[PDB]
């Protein structure tokens, strides 16, 4: 179809002018103008329960667009899903785990 | 569609051998993020369209932001790493890669005598693998959020300060 | 258009390139970057088989592999830093006193 | 497919421990208390087992395109649940010494008995590279739960980097395996190729790969080398654990897929099969023979009857017993691990710190503790395969079973490393009545599972009938 | 000649063997990780390089 490679080329006509219209605004700033503590472990952790959330958000992501198509029978399977995560925040939430300060 | 496939593969390729001979650990790192944006090329290339987007999304976006995050918290000035090279001396990597090629040749010796008659390319959506998968993959979906749990807990315990 | 065969070569490719990585590398953090080289080379090699089939399984086994990889990079990381707030250093080698 | 409610009756231990899981976890989140929290998850795998039952009335089903429920599956089910609950019964008295959170401990072990049913239900790749990593996650885990230890983080890094490599070995030859295939069913491995042409190169590799991970997995040479330092680094009900339902669970799963799959019948992956388990017997006792410590010593042991056990995997397309055979083995071998790494834990607990060695000396235990050194003795002699004990009706098995598949270095290979078995595990054995220079019933009721483990190692050692019937009544589909 | 029993040791040698090929074998187990991973690629390397010449 024609549509779809129209689409294709404007698409990366777009991404390389942008980048491109970024680069050189860069240079142009450069050729421009003339010259003259440890960090704790609560972010791994948060960064970790993002990881992990985020996988099951994936999860819930392939569930929301089939959700006619999977019927009553996705909807429990995705409520298993969605009370085992709750599960887990209301534990992690319960023992300290999500609270920055001590 | 095959331009783009040799083009993201062939950026895997090289961007993941500059990871592994790499010394400093966020160069390292940005590497291995251009080499999984070009690993979604190619999954973008062959169709998978979805598998594409979590590539992008889950270990360019979450996975990698935890281990820049960690190199971050170590503060890695590459103490008794780039000081010394040990990978770079050729009498320790000498041995493995010639392991790892012997393992290469094979595993292309056993992939050239298949039948192949090529990847049409036609694009799989996200729909029809949220169909698959809370269809005939449910015990999978629940039990890799069992997964997903064991991971927390056990990240969880290892990785607190007191 | 493109032959299966060409897209599990660069899976194989990827896959001993992070083994070697793996091995070649003293520190703890360069082990897990090369074991994520290695988990990710195989589920692309799930897609690309999957695509060449035409169906959904390589790219639920995709899923179940990151899944794997999200996970075990976090327990990892974890333990990456336990090692480096116990011994103040990632060096592998040192991490040897089992043995015989 | 879908799912009906007599396919939720065949789920019935696996849904049984997942609830466990929840439920443990919100106890643990509305508060801490380490009586409860063991209670309660030992109170839901004695719920999955005795669901076993309903499981059986229920009929041998096809529940999912991934799981396949049937007496193979009870049986193996049954025996992870067992070691399971062994191994909460022993990290009780262990964990009373914990000064760190201890509620954690029974989420992990919940988990991966989960993954050990999983494994013991699947019918699929997709479901076995699931269940192998809800093993072994939990496991990285339990094997450094007291990682303050020194050795328990060392044994800890090497499982977790080792078993990361495995399961990328393990998934990579399962995409060639698919490649080549194109289904993930256990049946479909090889079922498009014809006339003569079984041994495809594609599908030979994947399934060296998998068999590179399945061998990581199950301590099999030449990827046996993790081996006891993780046993010797983990903590001792971690140990027992990792030491019977792990093992356990994975084999389950290896003998059902090359009972099922067509190129199980190839006779190169058979050639290949019986290098790595003669290597592995022979190895595994060799190794052995100079071993002071208990934990590394009782590594090397489980190389070499994972050894016998690949044995009998090997005779599995030929004979009609192998699967028997595998079943009595595995019944005596979870018995006998039971008891030897109980006692090593009961003797290990309470948890004494992370700066105080946690070193055995087994060495004149009988003058303290007589019933531990009975049934150690007990599980010594039947890890040697000596009569009267169970450990002897496995090789028993193991040898008929050679013997009838005209396998002749593996039975010479099984007869030489049980002489070399003869000698260490009689060295322990008498060790315990040398000379050499608890108080609640939780200790008691490990002491207690040892004591058992040991009556019914003997009795079944003397009287194998109703084990071997039992056996025989769990007879996967054919 | 025959008062240290010859035949005896001529028996007492597989002992023997087996007691240096433990000793030998017991060499692999030296502790280090990036050995225990390079001995499992070591082993893919054999079981496929096998698989692939009996095939
Ligand atoms: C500083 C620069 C860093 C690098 C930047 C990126 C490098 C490449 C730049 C040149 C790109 C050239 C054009 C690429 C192809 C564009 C068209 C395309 O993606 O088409 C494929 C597909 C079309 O979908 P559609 O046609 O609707 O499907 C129905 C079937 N026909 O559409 C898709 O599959 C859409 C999904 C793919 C879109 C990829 C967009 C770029 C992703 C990388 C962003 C990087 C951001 C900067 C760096 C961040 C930090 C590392
Ligand atoms: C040019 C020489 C090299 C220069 C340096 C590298 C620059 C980036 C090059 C890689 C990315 C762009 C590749 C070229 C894509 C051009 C568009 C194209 O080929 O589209 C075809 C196809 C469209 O979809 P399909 O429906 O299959 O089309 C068939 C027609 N009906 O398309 C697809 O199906 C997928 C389209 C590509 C995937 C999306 C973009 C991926 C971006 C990956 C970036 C990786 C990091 C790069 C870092 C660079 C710096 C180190
Ligand atoms: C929603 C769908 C269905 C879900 C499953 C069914 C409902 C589950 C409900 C779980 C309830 C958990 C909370 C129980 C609180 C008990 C409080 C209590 O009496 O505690 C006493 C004691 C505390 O410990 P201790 O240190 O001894 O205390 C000394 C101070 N008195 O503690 C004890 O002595 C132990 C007392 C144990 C009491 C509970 C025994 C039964 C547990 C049943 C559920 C277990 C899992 C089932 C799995 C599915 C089976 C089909
Ligand atoms: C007719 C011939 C053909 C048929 C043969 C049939 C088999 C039965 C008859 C032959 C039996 C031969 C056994 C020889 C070894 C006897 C065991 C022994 O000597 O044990 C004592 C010894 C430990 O004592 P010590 O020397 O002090 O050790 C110092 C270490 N700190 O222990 C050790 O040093 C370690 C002992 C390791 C285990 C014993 C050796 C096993 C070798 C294979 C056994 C199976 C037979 C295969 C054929 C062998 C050659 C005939
Ligand atoms: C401090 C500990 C360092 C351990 C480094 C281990 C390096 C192992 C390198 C192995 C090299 C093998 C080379 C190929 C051998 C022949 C091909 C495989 C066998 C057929
Ligand atoms: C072959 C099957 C097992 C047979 C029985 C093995 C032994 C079990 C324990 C019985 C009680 C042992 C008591 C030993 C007393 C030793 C006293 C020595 C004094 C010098
Ligand atoms: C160390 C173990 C040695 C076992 C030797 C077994 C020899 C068996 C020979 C069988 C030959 C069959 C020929 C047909």
């Amino acid at each position: 179809s024609t549509e779809v490679i129209a689409h294709h080329w404007a698409f990366a006509i777009f991404l390389i002018v942008a980048i491109g219209l970024c680069c050189l605004m860069l240079v142009g700033g450069w050729f421009l103008g003339g010259r003259a503590l440890r960090l704790s472990a609560k972010f791994y952790l948060v960064a970790m329960f993002f990881v992990i959330f985020d996988v099951e958000a994936l999860y819930l992501f392939a569930w929301s667009t089939s959700i006619r198509e999977s019927g009553w029978v996705g909807f429990v399977e995705a409520a298993i899903f969605i009370f085992v995560l709750l599960a887990g925040l209301v534990y992690l939430v319960r023992i300290g785990a999500l609270d920055w300060t001590p | 569609m095959e331009f783009a496939f040799y083009i993201c593969g062939l950026i895997a390729i090289l961007a993941t051998l500059r990871v592994i001979t790499h010394t400093n650990p966020v160069h390292a790192l940005l590497y291995l993020i251009i080499s999984l944006l070009a690993i979604s090329g190619v999954f973008f290339s062959l169709g998978a369209y979805f598998a594409g987007a979590l590539e992008i999304i889950v270990y360019a976006g979450a996975i990698m932001v935890l281990f820049v995050f960690v190199v971050m918290m170590l503060n890695l000035g590459g103490s008794e790493i780039e000081q010394e090279r040990q990978w770079l001396k050729p009498q320790v990597w000498i041995g493995p890669a010639i392991l790892s090629a012997i393992m290469l040749v094979v595993i292309v010796y056993a992939i050239l005598g298949v039948n192949d008659q090529g990847i049409d390319g036609t694009p799989i959506s996200a729909k029809a693998v949220g169909i698959t998968l809370f269809g005939p993959y449910v015990l999978a979906v629940e039990l890799a959020s069992m997964l997903l749990l064991a991971g927390l807990v056990v990240a969880f315990h290892v990785g607190r300060e007191e | 258009m493109i032959p299966l065969q060409h897209g599990l070569i660069l899976a194989a490719i990827l896959f001993v390139l992070g083994l070697t990585g793996l091995v070649i590398r003293r520190n703890l953090l360069f082990m897990l970057i090369g074991l994520e080289i290695m988990i990710n080379a195989s589920a692309l090699a799930f897609v690309v088989a999957g695509s060449y089939w035409g169906q959904t399984d390589g790219q639920v086994m995709y899923i179940l592999a990151i899944s794997l990889a999200a996970a075990e990079a976090s327990i990892g990381l974890a333990l990456l830093l336990q090692l480096h707030r116990r011994r103040q250093n990632l060096n592998i080698d040192s991490v040897s006193e089992m043995r015989g | 497919m879908t799912i009906t409610p007599q396919n939720l009756i065949a789920l019935l231990p696996l849904l049984i421990v997942g609830l466990t899981v929840v439920v443990v976890m919100l106890s643990i989140a509305w508060r801490r208390n380490h009586f409860l929290n063991a209670t309660l998850s030992v109170i839901g795998l004695n719920a999955a087992l005795v669901s076993l039952w309903f499981v059986g009335q229920a009929g041998a089903m096809d529940v999912t395109p991934l799981m396949r429920v049937d007496g193979f599956a009870m049986l193996y089910t049954g025996l992870v649940l067992l070691a399971s609950l062994a191994t909460c019964t022993f990290a009780y008295p262990w964990l009373e010494g914990y000064n760190d959170n201890k509620d954690e401990f029974y989420l992990l072990v919940l988990i991966a008995a989960l993954g050990g049913i999983l494994l013991a239900n699947a019918n699929h790749l997709a479901s076995l590279f699931l269940g192998i990593e809800l093993i072994s996650l939990p496991l990285f885990g339990l094997v450094g739960y007291a990682f303050r230890q020194k050795r328990s983080l060392e044994a800890s890094i090497k499982y977790t980097i080792l078993s990361a490599a495995a399961s990328s070995f393990l998934l990579f030859g399962m995409a060639l395996v698919y490649a080549q295939s194109g289904d993930l069913s256990f049946v479909a491995l090889g079922k498009n190729l014809g006339d003569g042409m079984l041994n495809e190169p594609l599908l030979l590799a994947g399934f060296g790969l998998m068999i590179v991970g399945l061998g990581f997995k199950l301590s099999l040479v030449p990827f046996h080398l993790w081996t006891p330092d993780v046993y010797q680094g983990a903590p001792a009900p971690v140990s027992t654990f990792l030491a019977t339902a792990s093992k356990i669970a994975i084999f389950g799963v290896v003998m059902r897929l090359f009972l099922y799959a067509p190129v199980g019948d190839s006779e190169a992956i058979r050639v290949v099969l019986a290098i790595i388990a003669f290597a592995s017997i022979i190895f595994g006792n060799l190794m052995a023979l100079s071993q002071t410590n208990i934990k590394r010593l009782l590594g090397y042991s489980s190389i070499s009857h994972l050894g016998y056990l690949l044995v009998a995997l090997i005779a599995l397309q030929t004979g009609e017993m192998s699967m028997e055979a595998v079943g009595v083995y595995l019944a005596g071998y979870l018995f006998s691990s039971l008891g030897a790494f109980g006692v090593v834990s009961l003797m290990s607990s309470p948890y004494r710190g992370p700066d105080a060695d946690s070193l055995f000396s087994y060495r004149g235990l009988f003058w303290h503790r007589p019933i531990l050194a009975a049934v150690m003795t007990v599980m010594m002699l039947s890890l040697a395969g000596i009569p009267m004990t169970l450990g002897f009706i496995g090789k028993f098995y193991v040898l008929a079973v050679g013997v009838q598949a005209h396998l002749w270095w593996l039975v010479g290979a099984v007869v030489v490393g049980s002489a070399i078995g003869l000698y260490y595990y009689l060295r322990v054995a008498v060790s315990l009545y040398l000379h050499a220079p608890p108080s609640n019933w939780q200790y008691s009721a490990g002491g207690i599972v040892v004591l058992i483990s040991a009556l019914l190692v003997l009795v079944l050692g003397v009287w194998p009938q109703p084990l071997i019937s039992i056996v025989r009544l769990a007879m996967p589909l054919m | 000649l025959l008062k240290r029993d010859p035949l005896n040791s001529m028996m007492n040698i597989p002992a023997v063997l087996s007691r240096f090929a433990g000793k030998g074998l017991l060499l692999s187990e030296n502790g280090y990780l990036r050995w225990y991973v390079a001995s499992m690629s070591i082993g893919a390397v054999v079981v496929l390089a096998l698989l692939m010449v009996l095939r």
